[PDB]
């Protein structure tokens, strides 16, 4: 069985366990638990679909099929996390 | 100066200095031979007690006391290495390698051997890349090339003579200080190539200094003497002089031959040519592709032993080693460095790599290998190469024009930057007068800087090769998907799917990839098994289901058949490595003998597997290839017939791809074979391509070394039938065959067949697993 | 196209502060958008304010009013005395 | 053999990162994800690379933030392991989740 799906589903599993652990401590974290990466991917997903959806809608009310970096900046406003150094 | 506006604020001062050191964490922190490399194991450790407990497993501990390794140490030069056991190395560096190594190659040796369900090839195979490995180990033991000598002490030795050493098949990074008497009692050539080396008669510091005053060439009708080689032949000779006479007028060109005939000869004699004659043997730059880079090497070693030939790849520490061992006579001292080697080799990756360590350095000549890469002007190995202080250029590769005038004229650009220009495209719906003007212009402008030598000009015994264009009908599915894609029908494109993620960016894409198979798109194979093989899926339905969905490779089908019934070997291009895995899959539940090619196959593996297909005695039948991986260092001298399922918009890459079975000394007549699908977005996929063809036999095929006819021609438009045999010659193999199948759904899978694959069903079942 | 920004004046003011010291396009970005953002929460603050106070202008003092609401504590004390001053010179002159 | 003590690695790192300015997530795992998020809402979406540049810098910053307060959290707890409870009492407390 060579052939299977081209898409791929598992993309929150790209953002890798050394990766949360750089956030961490970045943040100034020194231990982590083990299960901390599962949730860290899962606040990392909700809090992307809500300015992704803001964006989006941003961008369908200019009936646009891009989404332009001015939208995202949009989309963070409106959520009250101001984003600098990308127009505005 | 001073700051004319200052805070009234009374804040605080804050220090923002973000630099840290780690010296106070230091009270947990810190205030050269280990096991390396293991290559080889025996199974008697000291000696052999006897032929008996030849059954079962062997644990670790076991395997501890009976087996003895081959190890390559840290730091050392593969003729070191020394049989050790467990008990004999004590606690070193690097025994978990051995610990892995050890236990893992016994485990899957033992469960290979004591395995029953084991086949011949399986074992063949993998016996063949162990004797493959073995001799790619031993292959490190031979050296090389010396690079310096010295004179060091050792403990109470007094003073003695050590070779820096380079292997094989291993790089600078790894060059070792070793004895000099095993060095002299193994191979004196290459220490007398070393002495010949260092007191040479030829450096750059001594070349000539021509400044437009240099001397006229005479025709040479024999082979010179200081390029010794095998034998030279005429039209290599003919291209010599013609370099020499480029080079006499102070003139770049371009080496436009076919591959096969040879002209890594002709540029590694026109560089010999140029020290030994002409006395220029100053610092020359060669750029090649790294697939081709043992093809230099042993025809510099080889044709030309005298020249101070040099490598240049690796990570930052053997570079390092070549930029400061190798480039300078005298890198000790700090003013002006002269030059110690004679020609340099490197690749694209460090020519972008190493731009300030490579671009000052005065050049007198540049050989750039496969031009087609620097099509572009504006890739940065444009800029990268343009920018290099070199007095002459020259460009060897196959296909000079490839998509249009553009490239051609960003080749002259960097040949001649400003005595060419072009600023017009070539339209086919114009045909004036005022357009064959510009071709004859364009003719008689690159006339002498273009050397082109066809393969049917020399070499009179290359059988020919045909091309047949096969235009077969779509499927009822195919011209669904078809009009879902062209009017767009996104909830009936979702229909039965669970994600409904279907992406209609890059439309002309998804409509070649439903012109190719259905089956590409997500969510369709279960659509096709649930309507006409009602879901059941037992293992004779799901082939009858590939046949049926695609209208392509019914033909191919038939073809594979036809071929199979003849004594001829098939090669399989496409564009997608889906649509392969699609026919792997075909093949898989059809039982076929096949290979596979793509650019996910590591190097080792190709080699593997081209090794196994063109044996002698290679059970193979199809192979499968990805159209543009591998470049032109792939030999398919085994092949007879070439079946293009999917067409490039580049045809450069499918005279490539047909010209893989098709090479120099083929003993049979290769016939291609194109599977074009009708009336869909392919047939403007074809159209551009011979238009591009037109192009081709308009500018490059006409002034190497009627045009309003082939004009017309390519204004148009071009929109016993599978038998392996056979100006007005440039008109054929455009032509379009029409295919009628007529294949309904009880045609496919033959009685044989069915029964077949029920007794292998049935056995299956028998037998589990 | 020409399209605005704050680019010259935010460069001048820096060549008062710091004569000697460039600044990069991405800062040049981020105190265009402070100084966007700045101008947008001190004019709607102006707004609502003329707005709940039934007046149709905007005057100096609402922008004062809007300055005292949004800059946090000595930030806006030196920030009213800068703007007054500047009014009474332009009163000087228009 | 030579060996650090747990914990002074973590501290380096900390030292190391605090420092940088640098994005600490890989660019295509992000643009998969961020497509993967996208097409849910809208399919045949594209998107600008600065898009993409300022979703990243808008999700470390939110991670990096909530991470501090999950440190807060743990040293409050009297722990210096961080626990997904300590996220959710984070968030709890800021008011992102209920």
């Amino acid at each position: 069985a060579k052939r299977h799906r081209k898409v791929l589903r598992d993309n929150i599993q790209g953002i890798t366990k050394p990766a949360i652990r750089r956030l961490a401590r970045r943040g100034g974290v020194k231990r982590i638990s083990g299960l901390i990466y599962e949730e860290t991917r899962g606040v990392l997903k909700v809090f992307l679909e809500n300015v992704i959806r803001d964006a989006v809608t941003y961008t369908e009310h200019a009936k646009r099929k891009t989404v332009t970096a001015m939208d995202v900046v949009y989309a963070l406003k409106r959520q009250g996390r101001t984003l600098y150094g990308f127009g505005g | 100066k001073i700051p004319t506006r200052f805070s009234n604020r009374q804040n605080k001062t804050v220090n923002y200095n973000i630099d840290y050191s780690d010296d106070d964490l230091l009270e947990s922190e810190d205030d050269f031979h280990g096991i390396d490399i293991v290559i080889n194991h025996r199974l008697k450790t000291s000696l052999e007690e006897g032929k008996v407990l030849e059954k079962t497993v062997p644990d670790l501990n076991n395997c501890k006391e009976n087996y003895e390794f081959l190890i390559k140490w840290t730091d050392e030069s593969h003729l070191h290495n020394t049989w050790e056991t467990y008990e004999s190395i004590g606690q070193v560096r690097g025994l978990k390698r051995l610990d892995n190594y050890c236990k893992q190659f016994i485990i899957e040796d033992q469960q290979v051997r004591l395995d029953p369900y084991v086949t011949a090839e399986d074992i063949e195979i993998m016996d063949m890349e162990r004797e493959r490995r073995l001799d790619e180990f031993e292959e490190f033991h031979v050296p090389e090339r010396i690079i310096d000598s010295q004179r060091a002490s050792l403990e109470d030795g007094t003073s003695q003579l050590q070779y820096l050493v380079k292997w094989r098949r291993l790089n600078y990074d790894e060059a070792t200080w070793e004895n000099a008497t095993d060095i002299v009692k193994l191979a004196p050539e290459q220490v007398k190539h070393f002495q010949n080396r260092e007191n040479s008669k030829i450096l750059p510091q001594y070349s000539s200094n021509y400044t437009s005053q240099r001397p006229r060439f005479e025709k040479l009708s024999v082979q010179p003497p200081f390029i010794k080689g095998g034998e030279l032949r005429d039209f290599q000779l003919t291209g010599i002089n013609w370099m020499a006479f480029l080079w006499s007028k102070g003139d770049n060109g371009i080496l436009a031959d076919e591959m096969g005939l040879g002209k890594t000869v002709q540029t590694v004699a026109f560089i010999s040519w140029l020290i030994f004659a002409r006395r220029q043997n100053g610092p020359h730059i060669i750029v090649v592709p790294l697939s081709t880079m043992p093809a230099w090497l042993d025809t510099f070693e080889k044709w030309a032993p005298d020249l101070n030939c040099i490598c240049y790849m690796g990570n930052q520490k053997s570079r390092d080693t070549i930029r400061e061992y190798e480039f300078y006579t005298n890198p000790r001292a700090k003013g002006k460095k002269t030059m110690k080697f004679n020609v340099l080799l490197t690749t694209y990756e460090y020519i972008l790599k190493d731009r300030a360590e490579l671009g000052s350095i005065k050049w007198q000549f540049m050989a750039v290998d496969e031009a087609h890469r620097l099509k572009n002007a504006e890739s940065s190995l444009y800029e990268s190469l343009n920018s290099f202080k070199v007095a002459n250029r020259m460009l060897i590769t196959g296909t000079p024009l490839q998509n249009n005038i553009k490239e051609l004229a960003a080749l002259v650009n960097f040949l001649m930057p400003g005595r060419f220009t072009i600023d017009q495209e070539i339209d086919f719906e114009n045909q004036d007068e005022e357009q064959e003007e510009y071709i004859h212009d364009l003719h008689r402008r690159i006339q002498p800087f273009i050397l082109r030598r066809l393969k049917k000009d020399v070499e009179k015994s290359l059988p020919s090769k045909t091309e047949r264009i096969l235009r077969v009908e779509l499927s009822d599915v195919q011209t669904e998907y078809y009009k879902n894609i062209l009017t767009k029908n996104y909830s009936a494109l979702t229909a039965g799917a669970k994600g409904g993620h279907f992406s209609l960016l890059n439309i002309m894409n998804e409509l070649k990839k439903a012109s190719n198979h259905p089956y590409l798109f997500d969510n369709a194979e279960e659509r096709v098994l649930q309507k006409f093989g009602d879901g059941k899926m037992t293992r004779e339905n799901v082939l009858r289901g590939l046949i049926m969905s695609s209208g392509k490779m019914v033909l191919l089908d038939q073809l594979l058949t036809r071929l199979k019934k003849d004594g001829h070997r098939v090669l399989i291009f496409s564009q997608m490595v889906r649509m392969l895995d699609i026919l792997g899959d075909y093949l898989s539940i059809k039982g076929i003998n096949f290979q596979r090619l793509d650019g996910t196959v590591p190097s080792a593996q190709r080699r593997i597997s081209i090794d196994h297909f063109n044996s002698p005695d290679s059970n193979d039948f199809v192979f499968l290839l990805s159209t543009r991986a591998g470049g032109l260092g792939i030999n398919l001298m085994t092949a007879d017939t070439v079946v293009i399922f999917d067409s490039d918009w580049n045809p450069q890459a499918d005279l490539q791809a047909m010209a893989r079975a098709h090479r120099i000394g083929q003993k049979n007549h290769v016939m291609v074979y194109r599977l074009v699908s009708k009336d869909t977005v392919e047939e403007e996929v074809l159209e551009r391509a011979r238009k591009k063809m037109i192009l081709e036999y308009a500018i490059i095929s006409l002034g190497v070394t009627e045009l309003s006819a082939i004009l017309k021609f390519g204004a148009g438009n071009m929109f016993d039938v599978l038998n392996h045999a056979e100006g007005e010659e440039f008109l054929k193999q455009f032509e379009v065959t029409d295919y009628k199948a007529d294949i309904d759904w009880d045609d496919i899978i033959p009685e044989e067949e069915l029964k077949k694959l029920q007794d292998e069903e049935q056995k299956r079942k028998d037998e589990e697993y | 196209t020409r399209k605005e920004s704050y680019a010259i004046y935010v460069y001048k003011v820096l060549k008062q502060v710091h004569p000697d010291t460039g600044i990069s396009c991405k800062a040049m970005s981020i105190m265009n958008s402070f100084v966007n953002d700045v101008f947008e929460r001190i004019a709607g603050e102006a707004s609502r304010l003329a707005h709940y106070n039934k007046r149709s202008t905007i005057t100096s003092r609402e922008i004062q009013t809007a300055v005292r609401l949004l800059l946090p504590g000595e930030l806006a004390k030196h920030a009213v005395s800068e703007g007054t001053k500047a009014v009474t010179k332009y009163t000087s002159a228009k | 053999p030579h060996r650090y003590r747990p914990g002074t690695v973590a501290l380096r790192e900390i030292r190391r990162y605090q420092k940088s300015t640098e994005l600490l997530i890989r660019k295509l795992p992000f643009q998969r994800l961020v497509r993967e998020i996208a097409q849910d809402f809208k399919t045949d979406l594209r998107f600008q690379s600065s898009a993409v540049m300022a979703l990243q810098e808008a999700s470390e910053a939110y991670l990096v933030a909530l991470f501090e307060d999950t440190n807060l959290c743990a040293i409050h707890a009297k722990r210096v392991t961080i626990m997904p409870k300590d996220i959710q009492l984070a968030r709890r407390i800021r008011g992102e989740r209920a």
